[PDB]
């Protein structure tokens, strides 16, 4: 019985790094100061994991680990490391498969009411290049998929969009076609996501379907269809009989046909049949945050960063990590340390680097305000994500300027092939420290962007 | 898509009737008796304040119509403050008189055009008589009298600022402070003023707190990272024999040039300070000049067309004295010319005509207060956070106040001057007879200042109106007393800079929303 | 939601109930006769307690304008958490003195600005009077009568926090620690105690248990790390000769230093100790900085001219005797000259008067304690959580009542020393006769907190008011015998300057109700 | 000194439309020419010009009317355009 005595990992994350086939799935044990040790446990995974009728075992029978096997290392700061084992569940002769009722039980944590969300900033851990041996291995996004026409992986291109005011609405194709017109930035639009044939929809859930019989106008005009044009139908049974095989002429494209990606009924369901030919449908998600659950006034979400470890299938452009958490009351070893981690002068280590065999693009979000002028703040550790330097249009209001910055998704094929450091990622331009004039809600106690609007008469 | 018109008074009751809440809203909100409102926040406290247009911005009222006309008639309470603040009272009162009267008494049927001309050349006449009736203010006691009666007839801060005015003159400038002291105080910082401190400790010097205190000091200028610049041995020699310190203002430090100034600081004789870039790039370029000019020196960077490594002893600018913490830096006095220093002056004053509203602005009219003289360091009195804002309010306030009358002379309070003047140029004459109904509608309008101030002192106001029409020159009313008395000899006296602006700003909007015909709103 | 809007009475109207509310909530509360409230969070268990602030923290109703009234009435109790912590209780009544008192001045109609300057001038001569009133404390049975009347005359723990107080010494600062026994015990750690502990087993000294504990060790100050050089012998050989104790103080500890610190403690070289990082660069500067200057030790970076290998064997620290367990290590005392010593702990309180005033400045006052007292420890034997955070509630009570004696002293506590001085500023004149009413309203106001200490039990309101108003000196009531008596007999002597902070904020807070005009609220 | 940040071939366009005001010819590489083969002649030239810190203004042209008419009967079919809104406001 009990929970432990199954694994006594006693050594840092090395030993995890040694392993290779070492795949971590829990929550954090890290218990409040305030909440007090037995809640902890009580929420942790007493009720909130499977509902659990009597008990169930697999078809293998006999499996120690239904609890956390937690080899938590604590002696500094309690770092805690826990992993829901997957590689010691029954492992089968051609499909090492487990049974319905394996992976049903144990292996989503759901974090679902428990406190530990006010600050819970999770940097690094990720699944190292061993990952191979008997697992299929998503690596692809929108620069790897059309890569050959001029996309590398990290930083190197993207099919996500930047728009001319106006903002959306009144559909470019007709009229606005002119911002569409313009290959120097605007090359694909997206509208706002939360659309679609949803049960809480307005009147226009008609049109969004609709906009497929108007698909007239990609081949005989002299351009390529490049919006998200949401057309992409809920009920699947109608392709079935005939475009299998050779009227697959719509493309593998599934950022520039549109694709609707909510977040709470789509997910990447496309597993079942495309399992390595076509693993990649974008995470189509128009680019909204800070706005959901990160302002302490609105929160509404959950936190599950952890868990989505296996969803790089998707090619995120978007995912709701949170803030920064910066405001509120400040000291007893201020919430400045954002900076003291690397901008300290006094600090120094000899020896060891940021290696945990099997480096991807890892880069945190540009929140509140970063410029170039700023060159010692956010370019240490990669500098760069899945994503391309695009803020809010303050300063951006012109036809064409500097052409080569607003190219959105050929812009960055420079700034990478450039092969300058880690300042490809703004080397595009730096006068976005006029773009507070548009967008607020970014820079609002520490930043000077704010002092113009209200304060009494200060500059 | 859901549109809905309404015409005429069909529409403007529903107008009228979110202005007049907005008229309730304020209207009690001034005078001796008069309580100032909260404002609701959803995060934080709500805020007890006199601030008028704030509360347009947050009045919210169901009726579609009504809303909308509250939002479309903020633009002139956001204008208003954009100036000075108060007065702003007058302004909404004005347009209430001109909306009550009016509608009450032309009922639509004539020319709003006309009417617009009329009262547009009575405010073209009226600014005429303000100006020739504008009273120059001379002593600092009648500044620190004007200030009070911005202040909401308070008189501690007002002669603290007052004898602010008299040490720093016209060019210095003053600091706003969050929970300091709690009660007034004021000192004054003179000379340049630097937002850096020492970035290492082991600069411990004579003065306490380590901070570091050298007289004539030798400044260097430094745009790039000095490794090889090491190579000032002259130069520092020279320094050290001369006897006085040097300070460093390099933008980046070798490791090396580091250590050596570590180790021969420690032990030796050239004690050197040596700090990081005070700020941004385009605005530490700008005060490089200014260090350059008040220093008696030339800017030394690679980036000119000078030299890049070369270095004499005359590059160097001279200063009398540095005091710098760990925070903050400040030198005394520079050896310069007064003549390159206003040369600067004056091609700073070209540099005053801009648009870019904030950022330059700023920054330049700072730099170059510190040019002049120095920054007034002040703690606040007050209790509470609102306490101190509205202190602060009413501080920036009196400071406009005083700004306005010495560039333009003052004049009686009350508005007493307006009525006057009105009652003066009374056979104003129009094109039509509608554009004569505008001037004697504006006109009878012009009284509302008064009318509001004796209403809320809980008197009557045509009583008062009358007697102080009766009163003349600088003779009338003190309704602080509720009795007579001049207010020369009160000492309630307005900059008529804020009138004039008030006046134009409501005269138009009125003008402009009195030739409504028709009214859209969204419907539900 | 939308927006609503009150007017004068109809917002005082609903003010009203939601500080009565509040009083519901707090009122009945203090004294032994009073009660505890349950505030229940819905994870968590519910937490019964009598501090009034922390009933107050979680207020909240669903009215949006008496959860206005009651936001605004938190502020005070904030403020003591920030300041006091205690009186708590005295800022509400405190508030539902100032709200009848301003619903009184509504009535009557006085002008808030005359009312809140006699509000402001009562209660500046309160503090006067106070201070006139002042008594001296210094004796540790006061402090034991202090303590005990904090935790509502708890004479066992009171006591045993006076005793701690006394072996510590004032520069001794205590801690709060969990609760394992049923009775709380008491421990004194002196010297630096740090969370570093051996890393490997056989690091173990004499006293098992890998303790190594050395009575006037030698220390080295190993600036950073070393690992690839790995030869401090040139010290380390010498001291090995000198047959003398070892300390290390470096950042790292690889395996190399790790074999040859086995090597030393098995064949028996010489006995060497070695101690890691302690953490952030500001923190390990500090505790590096003061620990060398108390020691007498060198100041050894390689960050300046300095190598382990370029070293002195004068470089070594020394102390009295140090002890190092699993996970700690502690410097029981370290060997220094008074002059040098007295000279740092000058220097590190010129650091004390900083700007900061704040949790830095708490941490300095860790190193502070350490230069001077000593980290006291009282380990409490509760049983239950809950009744650990009512006796934590308790001891902290206690120790913001014995700091604040600290400083100010103390006086008769109970409110019969602030109806003493009420009664003396009963001969205060204000300007005009809305001055002297708010002068006597002020009166009433002070005299209310007493009132309600008398209800409290059930007591004679009348009897005890005339009695005590009459009487004067130390003749006064108690709650715990219920009895009139000498007030030092009663001993409840508190360190008023918290009742005066809670006051002026009580002030402050009445100054802004009494602006009651109008509210715009969100709906429900 | 001057640079010119605008897109490429409306920013060439305008660059020989300068130079045909003001009597001279591009150096430009959509010429096989570069400065090697150049002359002093071959700059620009004009009568009284005047630069300030935000602007720069041309007074003079030497192109005369040979430049001008021919660049106008070129610029006359190009004076009705596809683009339709504002870009030939813009040409004009």
């Amino acid at each position: 019985d009990q929970s432990s005595r199954y694994v006594n990992l006693a050594l840092k994350e090395e030993d995890l790094i040694a392993g290779g086939e070492h795949v971590l799935c829990a929550y954090i044990m890290k218990p409040k100061a305030g909440y007090g040790y037995v809640a902890t446990a009580a929420h942790f995974a007493a009720e909130s994991s499977t509902g659990t009728n009597v008990e169930v075992c697999t078809t293998d029978d006999f499996t120690r680990g239904v609890d956390a096997l937690v080899y938590e290392v604590d002696e500094a700061r309690e770092l805690t490391k826990i992993a829901y084992p997957v590689a010691l569940f029954d492992r089968n002769i051609t499909d090492g498969k487990a049974m319905i009722a394996s992976f049903l039980t144990l292996t989503m944590g759901n974090n679902q009411g428990m406190g530990d969300v006010e600050y819970a900033k999770m940097h690094d851990f990720y699944v190292p290049e061993a990952y191979r041996a008997l697992f299929d291995g998503p690596s692809v996004n929108i620069s790897a998929l059309w890569k050959v026409l001029g996309r590398p992986e990290v930083d190197g291109g993207l099919v996500v969009g930047t728009i001319i005011k106006p903002k959306l609405g009144l559909r470019p194709k007709p009229f606005a076609e002119a911002c569409h017109a313009f290959w120097l930035g605007g090359d694909f639009i997206k509208n706002d996501e939360p659309q679609g044939n949803q049960p809480f929809a307005p009147l226009r859930d008609t049109i969004a379907l609709v906009a497929d019989a108007m698909r007239r106008a990609q081949d005989e005009t002299g351009e390529a269809k490049l919006f998200s044009a949401n057309i992409t139908a809920d009920d699947p049974f109608e392709i079935i009989a005939r475009g299998e095989y050779v009227l697959e002429t719509f493309g593998e494209n599934a950022s520039h046909v549109a694709l609707l990606v909510d977040g709470y009924v789509a997910g990447a369901a496309a597993i079942t049949t495309a399992r390595r030919r076509f693993p990649d449908n974008f995470l189509h998600y128009h680019r909204a945050g800070h706005g959901a659950v990160t302002s302490p006034q609105s929160k509404r979400g959950y936190t599950a960063f952890v868990h989505c470890k296996m969803a790089r299938l998707q090619g995120a452009s978007g995912i709701h990590t949170g803030t920064m958490g910066f405001g509120k009351m400040e000291g007893e070893s201020s919430d400045r340390a954002i900076a003291y981690m690397l901008t300290q002068d006094e600090a120094q280590g000899p020896f060891y680097r940021q290696s945990w065999g099997g480096m991807k693009a890892c880069t945190p979000i540009i929140s509140g305000g970063m410029n170039a002028l700023r060159m010692p703040g956010f370019f240490e550790n990669l500098g760069n994500a899945n994503v391309i330097l695009t803020a809010g249009g303050g300063a951006f209001g012109h036809i064409d300027g500097p052409v080569a910055g607003a190219r959105s998704l050929r812009q960055a094929w420079q700034a990478w092939r450039d092969g300058v450091p880690v300042l490809d990622y703004a080397r595009e331009h730096k006068e976005l420290a006029r773009a507070f004039e548009s967008f607020p809600g970014d820079a609002d106690q520490i930043y000077p962007g704010w002092r113009k609007a209200l304060g009494v008469e200060d500059t | 898509a859901a549109k809905d018109v309404k015409f005429g008074n069909d529409a403007r009751v529903k107008m009228l009737r979110g202005v007049n809440v907005l008229a309730d809203a304020v209207k009690v909100t001034l005078g001796p008796k008069g309580r100032n409102v909260v404002l609701d926040k959803s995060f934080g406290a709500p805020t007890i304040t006199k601030d008028g247009v704030s509360v347009a911005r947050e009045i919210e009222l169901e009726d579609k119509f009504e809303n909308m006309g509250a939002q479309m008639v903020k633009e002139v309470a956001s204008k208003a403050n954009d100036a000075a603040g108060d007065g702003t009272t007058t302004a909404t009162v004005l347009a209430q008189a001109i909306i009550t009267e009016g509608l009450k008494a032309v009922a639509a049927g004539m020319n709003p055009m006309d009417l617009k001309r009329g009262i547009d050349k009575a405010v073209t006449a009226a600014v005429e008589e303000l100006k020739a009736l504008s009273v120059p203010c001379s002593d600092s006691k009648a500044i620190a009298q004007v200030g009070t009666i911005s202040a909401n007839s308070d008189e501690t801060v007002g002669k603290l600022i007052a004898e602010a005015m008299d040490k720093v003159g016209k060019e210095g400038v003053i600091t706003v402070e969050d929970g300091t002291g709690l009660q007034d105080e004021l000192d004054v910082v003179e000379g340049m003023q630097f937002d850096r401190g020492y970035l290492s400790p082991y600069f411990i010097n004579k003065p306490e707190t380590g901070a570091v205190e050298l007289e004539s000091p030798f400044i260097l200028l430094a745009d790039k990272k000095i490794s090889n610049i090491r190579e000032m041995l002259p130069v520092l020699e020279a320094v050290a024999k001369a006897g006085k310190p040097l300070l460093i203002i390099a933008e980046d430090v070798e490791g090396e040039a580091l250590a050596t100034l570590v180790v021969n600081t420690m032990r030796g004789i050239v004690k050197v300070a040596a700090v990081k870039a005070p700020g941004f790039g385009d605005r530490r370029k700008a005060m490089l000049q200014d260090i350059a000019t008040l220093t008696g020196g030339t800017v030394i960077s690679e980036e000119i067309g000078m030299e890049l490594e070369k270095a004499t002893l005359e590059d160097l600018g001279q200063a009398k004295r540095v005091v710098i913490n760990k925070d903050t830096t400040t030198i005394i006095d520079g050896v310069g010319e007064e003549a390159a220093i206003q040369g600067r002056v004056a091609q700073i004053r070209q540099q005053i005509e801009e648009a870019t509203s904030d950022y330059d602005r700023e920054k330049l009219q700072e730099r170059v207060a510190k040019l002049a003289g120095g920054v007034a360091v002040i703690k606040v009195g007050a209790a509470t956070e609102v306490e101190m804002k509205e202190k602060k309010a009413r501080v920036e306030d009196a400071l406009h106040a005083t700004r306005a009358a010495v560039e333009e002379g003052v004049v009686a309070g009350g508005g007493v001057a307006l009525i006057r003047v009105a009652s003066k140029l009374a056979d104003l004459r129009g094109q039509n007879e509608d554009q004569n109904v505008g001037i004697k509608v504006a006109l009878r309008a012009m009284e509302a200042p008064l009318r509001q101030i004796v209403l809320n002192c809980g008197e009557e106001p045509s009583v008062v109106a009358n007697t102080v029409k009766g009163g003349d020159g600088n003779y009338g009313y003190n309704a602080a007393t509720e009795e007579y008395g001049n207010m020369i000899d009160m000492g309630i006296l307005d900059p008529t800079k804020v009138t004039r602006s008030a006046l134009q700003y409501a005269a138009s909007v009125a003008g402009l929303m009195i030739t409504t015909e028709c009214m859209v709103t969204d419907l539900p």
